[PDB]
């Protein structure tokens, strides 16, 4: 983790 | 902490650059932990080898905005990567590797995703981690 921004 | 100091982009860890690779998946702890073996795999078979290999881990230290990452050679103090927060997917520690810290990216000319592996020397993998999901947070919450 984490998640990003893109997608 | 750590927190304040990466919207006042102040937050720094000192830390070494292994490089990128191309990886299958926009996110997931085992391409990650895949892409950090590789690149250990790389440097290790190359050893002992004396001249230069196109792949040889670099000593800098990483800042961490909202804005973006960026990795600065201690040595050069180039700016050896100047990544934009928006065209970043992931991001992680390694489940095997305590030391290990990577991250997901799109790069839209080669259209792939790319992870980019550091090893840190003072901290923990997860403090980074969390230091660039900090980026992330603040990244996408004005916008």
């Amino acid at each position: 983790a984490y998640i990003g921004p893109y997608l | 902490t750590d927190e304040e100091g990466v919207r006042t982009g102040k937050c720094s860890f000192p830390v070494k650059y292994l490089g990128h690779v191309e990886v299958d998946e926009s996110r997931g702890m085992h391409i990650c932990e895949d892409a950090v073996k590789r690149l250990k795999a790389e440097r290790k078979f190359f050893k002992g080898f004396f001249g230069k290999t196109g792949k040889k881990a670099v000593k800098a230290v990483l800042w961490v905005s909202a804005d973006g990452l960026r990795v600065v050679d201690e040595k050069t103090k180039d700016l050896i990567v100047d990544q934009t927060i928006e065209k970043v997917s992931f991001c992680a520690p390694d489940r095997n590797f305590d030391r290990a810290f990577s991250y997901i990216c799109r790069d839209g000319t080669t259209r792939r995703w790319i992870c980019h592996c550091f090893m840190a020397v003072k901290d923990t993998g997860e403090r980074l981690s969390h230091a660039v999901g900090c980026a992330f947070a603040a990244c996408l919450e004005r916008k």
